[PDB]
């Protein structure tokens, strides 16, 4: 199995 | 509850300085080398049964430096309050007088993540053998992290885990010495 | 040297039950205060604090973003459950018990017997005294838990005692890594 | 700076429990019975020079019960999370066998301000002179608590300060006994 | 027993170099969050958290709230500095300080030699160890400043020695409460 | 002399 990582998501400007 | 995994991943500026991890109960599971981008298993075995992609990570750190450039802008330049350490030099099992065993240095609820930690046997440095972990996280958004020494006891030695921290009024000796 | 500035993220999945029952929940921390999450039981970002504001409402508005957080419970978190199982929710190593006095004096002198068990996972482990078969609840001193950093713990439980030639003392440790109770006895 | 005076109450439910108090570096100046509603100096020395009017404080804790019911409600309901203490007993000075001495049990860094303490000489419970400090506050937002015990070393006896609080899995022993 | 919830109210009184200089904080706590607060530097109330927002608005309208909160930098923080000042303050017992080695060991075998201090009062002093008088800054173990809770602190300052036959160990304890420093040797 | 206390605003309702 594939370890499943979560993205960041960028700030407001 | 019963479990908890954590993905807890960091940037700080100035350093520019990043971690990406996986905790499960306390414990790392894995982190992602930012400079080689390869996955470190904490244990190897672990490897053995389980991937993850080392680029995901340094993917994810590219927006944290940006976040970060953002946010510290929007806090109007706020800096971190130094939280100095909480050391305590533990034995990974009852010693006993010439058998191997390890000293663990525990380092805890500290921030920012940054400290310089130095083993000393008689006053003077030791590398043998020594290691460490990556800045483990803490709920309380503070930090975790430990160092080892193998060793070998004998009632001839005494040891100290000697701390640096910016919270601190000046390095922290923590003591260790077999007893009778 | 300058000032310090830290941005930390963190996505975490309790699981409650085993699998039934799984809660993700996003946290976005500068410094040491947390200014955004997204709790999967409340479905939708929201500032903690101020800071967190252009952000909660920002992402709130991508109902794609919002779309897949929801599902980030089965498709992150039941899942890396499942990833790894077999080695952190199910690894078992063995508690390794000792039974030593400390400070060695005469008999019929207060003495502290100390029950070291150590290098066991998980961290849920039982330990009991027993003087003479008959369970020693009292002048129990633990430690607590200790979590040696390398997904194994330790932990150490004294017995205040008062040794008479005979009294046996037993040291019983329950730990999900073994089928019947470790004991381990001293002889005054 | 030099010098932080602070005025520090606290509501506490279910419980229904309140604490007024004035602490000066950390040291507790006085604090408000709400019982007997008279202004309680820590060290008797203190009374004899300034005053403080006890109703002040059970006008104030008034309010508190208020903003409490209050808050509650809008937090939606989220109760606090236990922190249990960090106990560790210790002595006022280096133990002398036949020198009177006093056994301080520190309770550090929890939350909420309730806690049950006991001492315990030889196994039993003991009260001889025994007392204590109201909640201190902290920077944290956790609280600080003292229990003196004053006793006369020997090398017949052993103690043990004996904690209970809400966020430990069980009554806390933290034992002390003389050296030779 | 069921969930609990705690307020608490903090009015803090910083003082620099005497009342040249004074910063009331007044900090409202839900649980372990702060969520509003006044601090004199600011003039006015700021929500930190969004639960405090309600208020912070709400008392920042109420002007007069405002004119007094502004002013209780005399009225109540000088004004409380003035009413205690003699013992708080210009508050000063002596350290009674003491040397001797942890674990009669017989000579040549490393020891360390322990100096306490306590029963003074203010937390400020300064302990530094000699060997022969020369200053040993190396191998020195502190526990740190320790409050006792009862107006005094205390605290042990250990150095690591490998004693020979003559060496002579002096403790020196500099307080406010001492003119010249008070020493104290160990004879190996 | 006296310890002068400093009142509990209550809360927006
Ligand atoms: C950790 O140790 C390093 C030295 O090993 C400390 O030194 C760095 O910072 C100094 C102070 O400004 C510089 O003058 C040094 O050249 C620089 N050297 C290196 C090797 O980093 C550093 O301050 C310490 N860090 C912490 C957190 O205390
Ligand atoms: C301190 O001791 C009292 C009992 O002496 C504890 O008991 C109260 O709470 C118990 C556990 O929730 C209940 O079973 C009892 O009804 C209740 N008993 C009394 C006499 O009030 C109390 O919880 C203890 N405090 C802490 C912080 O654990
Ligand atoms: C932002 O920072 C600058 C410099 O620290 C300061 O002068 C200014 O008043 C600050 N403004 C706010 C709203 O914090
Ligand atoms: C408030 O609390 C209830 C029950 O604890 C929860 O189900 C509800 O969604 C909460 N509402 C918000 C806005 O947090
Ligand atoms: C939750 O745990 C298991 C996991 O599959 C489930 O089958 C069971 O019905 C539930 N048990 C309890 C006690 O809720
Ligand atoms: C501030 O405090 C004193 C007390 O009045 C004053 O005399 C002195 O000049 C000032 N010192 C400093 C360093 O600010």
């Amino acid at each position: 199995p594939k370890y499943v990582k979560q993205n960041t998501l960028k700030l407001a400007t | 509850e019963e479990h908890v995994i954590i993905q807890a991943e960091f940037y700080l500026n100035p350093d520019q300085s990043g971690e990406f991890m996986f905790d499960f109960d306390g414990d790392e599971i894995f982190h992602v080398d930012m400079a080689k981008k390869e996955t470190v298993w904490r244990l190897e075995e672990f490897g053995r049964f389980a991937s993850f992609e080392a680029q995901g990570a340094l993917a994810n750190i590219a927006v944290d430096k940006a976040n970060l450039e953002i946010m510290t802008k929007r806090s109007n330049y706020t800096p971190i309050t130094n939280v100095p350490p909480e050391v305590t030099v533990l034995t990974n099992s009852p010693v006993e007088l010439r058998e191997p065993n390890v000293l663990i240095c525990f380092i805890d609820k500290f921030t920012p993540p940054v400290v310089n930690v130095t083993w000393l046997r008689n006053g003077k440095p030791v590398t043998t053998g020594v290691s460490e972990t990556v800045f483990l996280p803490r709920e309380d958004h503070l930090f975790r992290k430990f160092h080892y020494l193998p060793f070998l006891p004998s009632t001839e030695d005494v040891y100290d885990c000697r701390v640096e921290h910016w919270g601190l009024d000046e390095p922290l000796l923590k003591h260790w010495e077999f007893d009778a | 040297t300058r000032p310090r500035f830290l941005w930390q993220l963190k996505f975490e999945c309790h699981f409650f039950n085993g699998t039934e029952r799984v809660r993700l929940l996003e946290r976005c921390i500068y410094n040491q205060e947390e200014s955004v999450r997204f709790d999967s039981d409340v479905g939708e970002y929201r500032a903690v604090t101020e800071l967190g504001r252009p952000d909660a409402e920002y992402w709130n508005s991508q109902k794609d973003l919002l779309e897949q957080r929801r599902a980030a419970v089965d498709t992150y978190c039941r899942h890396n459950y499942g990833v790894g199982e077999s080695f952190t929710v199910q690894r078992r190593v063995e508690p390794k018990v000792t039974v030593y006095p400390s400070k060695t004096q005469p008999l019929q002198h207060h003495n502290l017997l100390v029950c070291s068990v150590s290098g066991f996972y998980p961290g849920s482990i039982e330990v009991r005294w027993f003087r003479n078969g008959q369970e020693e609840k009292a002048g129990v001193v633990s430690t607590g838990l200790i979590q040696n950093g390398d997904w194994t713990f330790q932990t150490l439980v004294m017995l205040e005692t008062v040794p008479r030639s005979g009294e046996v003392y037993t040291c019983q440790v329950e730990h999900p890594s073994v089928t019947s109770p470790l004991t381990v006895e001293w002889r005054a």
